[PDB]
């Protein structure tokens, strides 16, 4: 009898502080291949008055020590989740999400004390600045190596459109957030630009990342069907799926969509005491 | 205001009556450590006496 | 229930324990019954061949449920005074079993021409559920960790400089 | 998956003719550390209190039920990293000594 | 005043003094200690614990124009709360009190 | 191996009992086996203990 | 390895001469002397301004 | 036993009519530091044949009798709402709400029907143009002062901008509606300016308009807690609480979070008959 | 947790033969403190009415039943900084006296 | 290092030294053998696992400027995670490794 794994994270000054599976822990995730950035909400139960001060006093979202000594952390906190399974005693743990909190709420009265928060990726750039010149008179993939240089996030790219010259690409951005709605205004709706975890991907629409990792897939919960888009079911947790990546589709119930597939768009449901614990997929024809 | 032991004797308890061996092991280093991180200091701070 | 053969006569049946005093509450308590319930859930998710899957079990809280009578008035307020109790835990020593971290949820009494000199009275207590049952202490206050009572406020007290002066140093 | 450094009769080293400190594997290992761990006495464990056999105020003690000692044994048989349940008991008591026997069932 | 409480190892942090402080006190052995952060920068490590006394020794640290820390008498984590307080004074308050000590 | 530079140029760093002892038991699993037992009944808890103090 | 580290420790924090001290350095300073220089910002007084 | 009071009354060209607390009345009221308007929702039950007739048939929306001798009544009527306590007699009532009827509709058939109202407050200057022009170049309190005169109400404003001269600041303004946003827009988000009940308020963020009034509060329904920009609570209907006011907050499960703080925003939930009788408050950390 | 000055059978400050104000630690405040709640009146607390025990409504005065007068007792045993409960009440009236005995339980 | 886990025939992949990597790891008759992924594309084939000698033997394919991995001693699948490790090396430190392996 498998169990459940999930830990929560929080790169808090003095160290992490770690939220075990033992507790009530209920979270949604959404991914997609866009420039609006990820989010994930979180259900948290029964933290005693210790923890509620260690936590929810760092979430200010107003500005102190003004001189600023460096950035990134001492603006806001980071948050890193990972689900995965656990069978005698042996750990399948996987990552999902990373970001910073951003919104902060209390949901449940005594006896039980519950929060929500809402947790963004990359949202540190809407802080911070550009300091370097963009290039004046380049091509896309110098673009996208610059904008890759000026967040900090190692980046790849492959696109048929790698050889095409801009003029003035990049000279109207305020902060470093607007980088992305740049890249993927150019050559919209082929060129797909989108910030997974802690990588920038650009790429045709129709592209599998990696051919040689495409996840064979034969157990559904939820039953295929066509989604005017390409296909769309659901399943358990399953590490493998990532996006971009592809997946083999063979079914039972209804064999004439089996085939292989994109992955465009993500679902998380996963929870410690609750049923939900799914991931729900949409995927294009692989071109 | 509570106290503080520090000892390295509290290691040893009584299962560790009849037992020469491990006793004699826990002793010699926590007089190794008594010779060579408390006298040291003693003996330190005498010759800090001007 | 077997297990323990003591060789004792007179022991006892059933006590609840003050678990920060180790004290015995209403001990003077006629039992009528005691009932012990356990309750867990399942979670299954619906596969697409015609199977059926189960990928782990939560765990509720137990329910103890004992019927009481109470032989005279001291008796009536203790049982008020252990419902309205709100910082302490209990240990219930049942005919052989021994539970720890309960706490009363109601209490309900009766007022009948069947039963005048004593009133029945039905309890219910509910454990608190708190994950590492078996926790770890130190000896030493010296070894404790740290606690963070993150980001307070802070607060201005009026008081001039030269006070603290002549109340530090000076003595005053 | 455990092991321990074997102990005499004594809660002593033993050291072999050739004079080699031996790593007992699983099940003499589970052994020892079950026999070890009924010996604790409470209150004695530096770094964790409230660990052990409560000796001195729960069998030795003129008592009322005899039942807190009973799970206190219990425990201590448990929280070895091998041992999985306890099959029996017996809490004998027959005239002036105490008596206890268990059979522990272990993984491997 | 600065909010305590009686736990022999804490740190809190606050924003006083236009500037952004996080001390930690902890119990060693005979006395207490001190540990003090500015602006998320350590400051110093281990400072002792008595009445009167500031915390911090140096111009480099305590200010150009930043404050100091006092404990009005020799604190021990029992007593938090209840007779010992710990006192932050801005520049001008600081630069006075230097000036009366001795 | 499992040393801390504990004195730096601000003064010196005392660590919490369980930092200290996790990384003393680290160092004996090292010594020993990846599944030793560390308790306070086994005589290797107790040189482990004597250690950490 | 543990009982070098602690003699090595015992010898690093023995010393603390003058000339072989660091950071610690600044109370053997403020035994006699005067303690650093503290940073400072050199401000302007009467700077002209005009306007309506 | 004290029991509640809940008056709402209507001005019709013959004269007031009242809603006593008798008959079954739901109202939510939404207040806040903003230039969009306050809202109300009205749930009404047991109107008798007459009274339908009379007030359902005045919610017109269209315009009668264009010549238009006057203005404001002659368009929509206006709607005011008190809520209180009764103890032995004595009463406590106080005006929460001023506005005009927008917005129509039945919602529960027979036996009962039930009707709900939408109220928004100086909504009579969405029809009201301008008539003054508005000064040159003037400094921003003139400004103010003008767009209070213009509206029709007492003002009163309070920044450290007060003394900044502008240049054509109300020179494209349609309808007298437009004032407030004009009066927002220059110095967001520092200056806050919003009308509550028939007063113009202006002022920086963190100032309490009235610094004796502190009303301190030590009795929660809903428990305090951190909410990322201050501190967020609920509480029975208190009169004292307002918008800009300030409050003393004394916890006991938090008391990390007592201080003196502002408030933002508030939201009302009182009914006759039903279980809400409620007061949201948002506050942020007093200067 | 608690504190007083020592006092007499006569409710006076009592000196010690240095003459000094003693400060009672726990316990023997608690009795103190409980003698004189059960001794103070109702209607004699300016600033706190309804508090005291009702002699003159309750005991005194013919009464039918004589639980008013255990419920008013109790109440004043209570609302003492550190008593938690009370574990007897008899009320004897047995000759020409109100013979009354109680036994309360504090934290300590 | 890699972390890994106790099974006889096993598969790694992670982003180490700016480039994306998948190690698959499998039991052949005696010895451990290894396959090596860089950025989806083949590297090598049926590596014969051993302790201190690198996985990657050839120039073309080790570094231009990439690192290299490498055991301590000879694998064993019922060991992994357990008193046998793989570690990483980055350009720098394999230069020098190699530099001192003569």
């Amino acid at each position: 009898m498998k169990k459940r794994i999930l830990r929560v994270t929080f790169n808090m000054p003095y160290g992490p502080e770690v939220i075990r599976e033992d507790l009530d822990v209920r979270v949604r995730i959404m991914k997609a291949a866009l420039r609006i950035q990820n989010r994930a909400t979180m259900e948290i139960f029964g933290l005693t008055t210790q923890l509620r001060e260690s936590l929810l006093s760092q979430f200010t979202a107003w500005k102190h020590r003004q001189r600023q000594v460096g950035r990134e952390d001492e603006l806001m906190i980071k948050v890193s989740v990972e689900a995965g399974y656990s069978d005698q005693g042996r750990e399948q743990v996987s990552r999902v999400f990373v970001g910073e909190v951003a919104i902060v709420d209390i949901i449940s009265p005594p006896p039980d004390i519950g929060i929500r928060i809402q947790c963004y990726t990359r949202q540190i750039d809407r802080t911070k600045t550009i300091r370097n010149m963009p290039p004046a008179n380049t091509t896309f993939v110098k673009f996208v190596e610059w904008g890759a240089n000026e967040m900090g996030l190692n980046f790849i790219c492959d696109t048929s459109y790698n050889d095409q010259v801009l003029k003035n690409p990049g000279r109207s951005i305020t902060v470093a957030s607007a980088i992305l709605a740049s890249i993927q205004d150019m050559y919209m709706p082929d060129v797909a630009a989108f910030v997974d975890d802690d990588i920038l991907i650009v790429k045709d629409r129709d592209k599998v990342i990696r051919p040689d990792e495409v996840t064979n897939v034969n157990s559904f919960v939820g039953i295929p069907s066509w989604s005017e888009w390409g296909v769309e079911f659901q399943c358990l947790f399953e590490p493998s799926i990532r996006v971009a990546g592809g997946v083999a589709v063979e079914s039972l119930m209804n064999p004439s969509v089996n085939g292989n597939y994109v992955i465009t768009a993500l679902e998380y449901d996963l929870a410690s005491r609750d049923r939900p614990f799914y991931i729900k997929v949409m995927g294009s024809p692989a071109a | 205001l509570p106290a503080y032991n520090s000892d390295i004797q509290q290691a040893l308890k009584w299962l560790h009556n009849q037992a020469p061996g491990i006793t004699g092991l826990i002793q010699r280093k926590a007089q190794w450590y008594d010779r060579f991180s408390r006298q040291f200091w003693a003996n330190w701070e005498r010759d800090v006496f001007h | 229930m077997l297990g323990i053969f003591t060789s004792l006569l007179s022991s006892r049946s059933f006590s609840i324990v003050d678990q920060n005093t180790n004290q015995l509450v209403a001990a003077d308590l006629r039992i009528s019954r005691v009932n012990t319930r356990f309750s867990s859930v399942g979670q299954r998710h619906m596969l697409e061949d015609g199977t059926t899957k189960m990928d782990s079990r939560t765990i509720h809280p137990m329910e103890i449920i004992v019927e009481v009578f109470c032989p005279s008035i001291d008796v009536v307020d203790q049982i008020n005074q252990l419902l309205l109790d709100r910082d302490t835990l209990y240990k219930v020593i049942t005919r052989g079993m021994v539970f720890e971290r309960m706490m009363c949820t109601s209490e309900a009494l009766n007022q009948t021409p069947d039963m005048i000199s004593a009133t029945p009275a039905r309890l219910t207590f509910s454990q608190v559920l708190v994950q590492n049952p078996k926790p770890i202490m130190f000896r030493n206050a010296g070894d404790s960790s740290m606690i963070d009572r993150g980001l307070a406020l802070a607060e201005d007290v009026v008081g001039s400089a030269g006070d603290l002066f002549d109340y530090a140093v000076n003595g005053v | 998956s455990t092991s321990t450094i074997r102990t005499g009769t004594n809660n002593d080293i033993l050291l072999d003719d050739n004079g080699n400190m031996v790593i007992l594997r699983d099940v003499e290992a589970c052994a020892q550390d079950v026999r070890a761990a009924m010996l604790m006495r409470t209150g004695e464990n530096i770094f964790d209190v409230n660990s052990g056999v409560g000796y001195f105020e729960y069998i030795f003690s003129p008592q009322k039920s005899y039942d807190d000692a009973r799970k206190s044994i219990a425990d201590a048989i448990l929280s070895s990293p091998d041992v999985t349940g306890i099959e029996q008991l017996d809490i004998d008591i027959t005239g002036e000594v105490f008596g206890v026997d268990a059979k522990v069932i272990t993984i491997h | 005043k600065i909010p305590l409480t009686a736990v022999p190892n804490q740190a809190i942090s606050f924003n006083a003094g236009s500037s952004y402080w996080k001390i930690r006190l902890y119990q060693n052995m005979d006395m207490m200690n001190a540990d003090i952060s500015r602006d998320g920068v350590i400051v110093c490590h281990g400072v002792r614990c008595f009445g009167g006394i500031p915390l911090l020794q140096y111009s480099h640290q305590y200010r150009p124009d930043y404050g100091n820390f006092v404990f009005d008498r020799d604190a021990d984590w029992t007593l938090f709360g209840d007779g010992i307080n710990l006192f932050y004074l801005d520049g001008a308050e600081f630069a006075e009190y230097q000036a009366l000590a001795t | 191996m499992a040393n801390y530079n504990y004195i730096v140029d601000t003064g010196v760093i005392v660590a919490d009992t369980a930092d200290v002892l996790s990384d003393v038991e680290a160092e004996f699993r090292a010594a020993l086996g990846a599944n030793i037992n560390l308790a306070a009944s086994t005589p290797q808890g107790s040189l482990v203990a004597a250690e950490a103090i | 390895a543990r009982s070098s580290v602690m003699r090595n420790e015992a010898r690093i924090a023995n010393t603390i001469n003058p000339n072989v001290s660091f950071g610690t350095f600044l109370d053997a300073i403020c035994a006699l002397m005067g303690i650093e220089r503290g940073s400072d910002l050199s401000t302007f007084g009467y700077g002209v301004q005009v306007t309506g």
